[PDB]
Parts: C-alpha cells; sequence; structure tokens
C-alpha cells in the first residue's frame, strides 16, 4: 500500500548490514571467552589467516 | 561469522536478508434473523398476566 | 491527505530523504560556498545584497555602551558609572587607533572586522574568529584578531567524518564543540595542507575561538548561507539575461540583406555603393539616401528585426521579486528599482526590511562585538589598566557576563520624510514616554557625550557672549 | 492484477544469544599500542 | 591510522567503488583477545 | 586541472586507495625547466 523510494530502501538495507555486522563479532569474540573458561586453550584458526 | 580473516585478504561479503509472505483474503459471516410481526400477539413466558 | 502522494499521482516519484540538516548540508558543504563565492563575485546582484547588508547591519560606525550589572553585583552608582566610563574610553581609544594593529593582518579597523564577520556569516552561513596574544609588549594591549573564512576549517587530512568529529571540529557527547582544525594558506595549492587543532576555548577561561551562526535545528555544527534557497535561481537569471542580451546583439545586428544571382563584388558596387575603384569584403561609406536601382530578379529585403524586451523586463522583475523574497531584503532595494511607489507602501517596505536587519544585527554583530569587548576587557583588567573597586561581590572571571554587559549603537534609522520622524520623536520626548538614551541610540549617538559636547556649546557660547542655547535655567 | 494485498506484520523470530562472560569474568577491557603481549605468574611452592 | 585511532574496540568504515557498477560497503575491524589472570582458577569438567 | 592551480613548482598529493588493501600515497609532481637567457654570458673552460 506505500511503497518506498530506492534511497530509503538502501538506508533500510546499511541498517540490516550493520546490526548483523555487530551481531557477528559479538558472537565471533564470545568465542574466546567459551574457549578460555572452557579449557584454558585456545586456537585462533581460520580460512586465509 | 567472519573468524579470523587475516588484514590483507579480507575477500568475500555475505548475503543481507530477506523473504517471506502470506495471504489469507477476507474471512466473512452475516448471521442474519426476522421479525414477523405476526408472532407478537401471543406474549412471551415473561410478562406476568 | 496532502503529504501522501499528490493529486491523481503528481508527486508520486518525489520523497525527499528525511535526514539532519548537518547530514544534507555537510556532503555538499564545500560546494555551496564555492557556488555562493562565484555568484557574489560576478553577479551584481548578490554583490549590492552583501553592500546592502554591509550599510545597514552596521553601517559606518558601531559604537559600544557597557552597563554593567551594578545592581546584580552590589555596586553603587557612582563607581559604577566611573568604571563604565573609562572601560569605554579605553575601549574607544584602542578600537579606532590609527596603527591599525588591532589584528595580525594589520588591514582593517574594528568596523571592518563587524562588517567582514556579517558579510562572512552571510555568504557563508557563520563566522570564525581567532584571538591571539602576541608577546611583543610594544603597546599596551598584547590581544588580536583574525577572521578565518570557513574554507580553512576542516578535518585533518580530509578524512571522513564521525560522530565527535564532524568537518573538523572536535565536539563532546552533548554536540558542544571543544575544538577545532584550521588549515593555513592554500596559495598556490602546491604547498602541503596541514592542519592546527585549536581548543574554542582557553583553560583559563579565555575565548580563544569564537564561532558565530544562528543553527536551525538539534545537532547543526555549521552555518548555512542565505544564498541556498536562490543560488540556482539566480545563477540561471544571469544566464538567461546574458543570452538575451546576446540574442537582442545578433538581432540588431542582421538589418537588411540582398538578393540577387550577379557577383557580390557587382552587386555590392550597385545597390550599396561599396569602393570597388579602391576578407574585408567592401565597405560602404555613410551619407545621403543612396536610393540603388537594382536590376530584375534582385530584392533588397531590409528585416524588421524582433523586439528586444518581449516581457524581459517583467518577467525579470518577477525573478527580482522572488529572489529579494529569498534573501530577506525589500525588492525596491535589490533592484534598484522604485517605480510607481505611494509613501504608504515606501514606509511599510522600509520598516520590514529594518526590522529584519535589526534580527540580523543583533543575532550576529552584537554577540561577536561582545565577545571581542569580553576578550579585550579580561586582558585590560589582567593588566590593571582600570581598577575593579574593591566591593565587589563577584570576582571578573565569576561574572565575566555581568561585569561585560554592553550593548551595541549601529547606524540610525533614516527616515524617509525625516520632519515627521524628528517631531513625533520630540514630542515623544516631551510626553515623557521615552528617553534621551532611546532617541540617541536610536539616531545614532549617545545621550552622555551630547550632554557633554552641550555643557562645551553653551559654556563657549556664554564666553563669546553673544546668545544662550536652548538649554538654560 | 488486483492484488494490492496491504502488509502487516514483520515478525523476526531471529536467534538467541547472550554472553554473559565477558560481563561476569572479563570486566575489565584494555586496548594495545604495542605488537606483543606479555603475562606473567609467579610460583609460590618452598620447602 | 589516519585519525589515531589506533587502538579501538570496533572501527567502523564506508567507501563507495567507482567503475561503471556502483557498490558500496559496511566494514568493521577488531582484534580482539580475551584473556584471563589464572587459569588453574576454573575447573572445567566434561560429564557423561 | 579541476583545482586550477595547474601552475607552480612543487605539487603535493597525499591519497588514500579504496577497498579493504586501503593505502596511502604521497606525491610530488613538478614540471622543472629552468634556463638561462644568454647562454653565451658563462664561459666554461675544462682544465688540462
Amino acid at each position: 500500500q506505500n511503497l518506498a523510494d530506492p534511497a530509503y530502501r538502501r538506508r533500510r538495507i546499511i541498517m540490516q548490514n550493520m546490526r548483523d555486522e555487530e551481531l557477528a563479532i559479538a558472537q565471533v569474540e564470545e568465542m574466546q571467552a567459551v574457549s578460555a573458561v572452557l579449557k584454558g586453550k585456545y586456537t585462533m584458526t581460520g580460512e586465509a589467516f | 561469522m567472519a573468524l579470523y580473516v587475516s588484514p590483507i585478504v579480507s575477500g568475500e561479503v555475505i548475503r543481507s536478508r530477506g523473504g517471506s509472505t502470506s495471504e489469507f483474503t477476507p474471512g466473512y459471516v452475516k448471521p442474519k434473523h426476522e421479525v414477523n410481526p405476526q408472532m407478537t400477539l401471543r406474549r412471551l413466558p415473561d410478562e406476568d398476566p | 491527505h496532502g503529504g501522501g502522494s499528490g493529486f491523481g499521482g503528481q508527486l508520486r516519484s518525489w520523497n525527499p530523504p528525511s535526514e539532519s540538516v548537518d547530514a544534507a548540508l555537510l556532503p555538499n558543504f564545500t560546494r555551496g560556498n564555492a557556488r555562493a563565492d562565484d555568484l557574489v563575485r560576478n553577479n551584481g546582484y548578490a554583490a549590492n545584497a552583501i553592500q546592502l547588508h554591509q550599510d545597514h547591519i552596521v553601517g559606518s560606525f558601531f559604537r559600544l555602551s557597557h552597563r554593567p550589572s551594578w545592581r546584580y553585583l552590589g555596586i553603587g552608582e557612582e563607581e559604577a558609572r566611573a568604571f563604565s566610563r573609562e572601560v569605554e574610553a579605553a575601549w574607544k581609544e584602542f578600537a579606532e587607533d590609527d596603527c591599525c594593529c588591532i589584528d595580525v593582518e594589520r588591514k582593517r579597523t574594528f568596523t571592518m572586522m563587524i562588517r567582514e564577520g556579517v558579510a562572512m556569516h552571510a555568504f557563508n552561513g557563520e563566522l570564525f574568529v581567532q584571538a591571539t596574544w602576541d608577546t611583543s609588549s610594544s603597546r599596551l594591549f598584547r590581544t588580536q584578531f583574525r577572521m578565518v573564512s570557513p574554507k580553512r576549517i576542516s578535518n585533518p587530512n580530509n578524512t571522513g567524518d564521525s560522530r565527535n568529529c564532524r568537518a573538523g571540529v572536535q565536539i563532546n557527547d552533548s554536540g558542544a564543540a571543544l575544538g577545532y582544525y584550521v588549515s593555513e594558506d592554500g596559495y598556490p595549492g602546491w604547498m602541503p595542507q596541514k592542519w592546527t587543532w585549536i581548543p574554542r576555548e582557553l583553560p583559563g577561561g579565555r575565548a580563544s575561538f569564537i564561532h558565530v551562526f544562528e543553527p536551525v535545528e538539534d545537532g547543526q555544527t555549521r552555518g548555512a548561507n542565505v544564498f541556498y534557497s536562490v543560488m540556482e535561481q539566480m545563477k540561471m537569471l544571469d544566464t538567461l539575461q546574458n543570452t538575451q542580451l546576446q540574442s537582442a546583439i545578433v538581432k540588431a545586428m542582421y538589418a537588411a540583406t540582398i538578393e540577387s544571382e550577379l557577383d557580390t563584388q557587382s552587386a555590392m558596387d550597385f545597390i550599396l555603393g561599396a569602393n570597388s575603384q579602391e576578407y574585408a569584403a567592401a565597405p560602404v561609406r555613410l551619407g545621403g539616401a543612396k536610393v540603388p536601382h537594382l536590376m530584375p530578379g534582385d530584392s533588397l529585403n531590409l528585416q524588421t528585426a524582433q523586439d528586444t524586451d518581449n516581457g524581459y523586463s517583467v518577467f525579470e522583475q518577477s525573478l527580482l521579486r522572488y529572489i529579494a523574497a529569498g534573501l530577506g531584503v525589500s525588492y525596491e532595494q535589490l533592484s534598484r528599482n522604485y517605480a510607481q511607489m505611494s509613501y504608504s507602501t515606501a514606509r511599510a517596505s522600509a520598516n520590514e526590511s529594518w526590522a529584519y536587519f535589526m534580527g540580523r544585527r543583533k543575532f550576529v554583530a552584537s554577540r561577536q562585538a561582545s565577545q571581542m569587548f569580553l576578550c579585550w576587557l579580561e586582558e585590560a583588567i589582567v593588566r590593571r589598566v582600570v581598577t575593579l573597586p574593591s566591593k565587589a561581590r563577584f570576582s571578573f572571571q565569576e561574572a565575566r557576563s555581568a561585569w561585560g554587559n554592553c550593548d551595541w549603537i549601529g547606524s540610525g534609522r533614516m527616515a524617509i520624510d525625516g520632519l515627521k520622524e524628528v517631531q513625533e520623536a520630540v514630542m515623544l520626548i516631551e510626553a515623557g514616554l521615552s528617553t534621551y538614551e532611546k532617541e540617541c541610540a536610536k539616531r545614532g549617538d549617545d545621550y552622555q557625550e551630547i550632554f557633554a559636547q552641550q555643557v562645551r556649546e553653551t559654556m563657549e557660547r556664554r564666553a563669546a557672549g553673544l546668545k544662550p542655547p536652548a538649554w538654560a535655567a | 492484477m488486483y492484488t494490492t494485498a496491504q502488509l502487516l506484520a514483520a515478525n523476526e523470530q531471529k536467534f538467541k544469544f547472550d554472553p554473559l562472560f565477558l560481563r561476569l569474568f572479563f570486566r575489565e577491557s584494555y586496548p594495545f599500542t604495542t605488537e606483543k603481549v606479555y603475562l606473567s605468574q609467579i610460583p609460590g611452592l618452598v620447602n | 591510522q589516519r585519525e589515531g585511532i589506533n587502538a579501538s574496540a570496533r572501527y567502523p568504515k564506508n567507501w563507495v567503488t567507482t567503475g561503471d557498477p556502483a557498490r558500496e560497503f559496511t566494514m568493521i575491524q577488531s582484534a580482539p583477545l580475551m584473556l584471563l589472570a589464572d587459569p588453574d582458577e576454573f575447573v572445567s569438567v566434561q560429564l557423561a
């Protein structure tokens, strides 16, 4: 019933993108904590790294 | 995740978001009734003599 | 209903991308300033508008009148007025100084300071002034002022803006600016541009750097010039007048033409007379009628050209009316046309423009001059050029605003008739519903020196023994 | 193509996640300036 | 590094590529190194 | 060309490339063509 301009669509897409990026960075950073207080050993290993 | 990409080889990105729909058109109900003034002659169970 | 889509779609494809004014302005902030400078440099109308601003916001002079909050500070009237007269005498001696050493640039006076500040606020949206303290002891006062064009304020290395770094304006969480970045001269652009960070306020409490503009919404950081609503209109208007002028040029250029199969030279010497007896073709001497004898099959078609003002004048009238509406100045002042003007209409237009200019004066020049005077008075006090009364309840640093309470006197309101305004002023004074101070402030003077001058006049006339003036007994 | 079909709901139901470890065990954050990090432990054991 | 923020938690960045196809990006960069003082303080045991 | 300052001695410029390997480059361009009005004014001799 009420469409949106392409610029508004791209701003909304930017909002989604930045939110998922911060969620991903939180998800990856908690891995250090769980590895640490689960075994004290930690393996920062990944492809292209 | 974007686990541990070294800061030279950033590489690939991820899909943004999206996708779902649904359609259920109106529902409807119309419980009519009637009067028939002829029935108004004899009284109801209430309305004492 | 109005804001949804428009009648029959209409504005069915227009929807401005709602954002803050800073988000709207900063991406093209430089471009707007460039266009405004180009317009004010190449267009007579923009220059005239700026000149009207300079002449009316401040004008020829700009007087100070320091009225300290003596009642707030618990000070007596006698020492309050003594301090006021001493500080104003010092300020007037320092301000109109013939040295022209008030500024590091050494090429302007304080009135020029005010004019430049208001002009750059008008055509750039804001004004920046840095107060420096030179180490030379050759003169009593060591404070100088340097105005900086907004083009010289930007983030280091032209970096991207952030939450707390917008256009080289370091700000706090609340939005209050704490520091600025300034770029040195770029003539030619062949020296490496460098950025220097200056705090807005000295830790000692001195206003090291002052930035004056009028925000229109929350979160504002930079000002926007008035031309933003009229820049494209006036640019296209200048293009249109230029093109119309050139078209009229060519129309007047081509007036007549000759049609004939004969050779061009023979046609010239037979129709226009020419000078065949002596790629310039053939010049024609200008004399009498020179009626020709074109042979059959020839023609001397004299074109009728076309009127050079086919509604051009009235179209320009309307466009300049819109431009004046945008710029605030009245149409007759902007366009220097004053046809079919009645007394009442002229008075109303003058009143409207004068009210607007009084507002602009109070909201730019008054505060800028107040800040300059505050800095100068801080230096004066710290140098003890005048003695602060001991009874003062609050210190100078504590009551800076209270100690620095001063108003400003600009160019007076030159009425169209003058006689009416003078007679109404004098009858108002007789009614006692105003004051000599208010009247002199309106007219461009101050009652204190007015009375001093009148005392001098009556003393001189009494000494000469010719005639007492109109103030005796 | 009379399919105007107005939309009303944009449910997410995304994900369940709460670390609680960084606020329960690592309550102190530290930026780095050097490239190397030195972490030392002193053992106390005496006959 | 252009702004002296060498040490930071998260650094946003955006830029739009030139050329015939237009496309910009959102960039977040960090180097988390979550550590702890005494690993022997905690006792973690798998069950069965 | 777009800055309209194309006439001076030494032109500096530092710019950042886009993308992930975003790196800065510094540049000092020049077109120096110094000269003398009279070559025969100065006399050179190869000592031996």
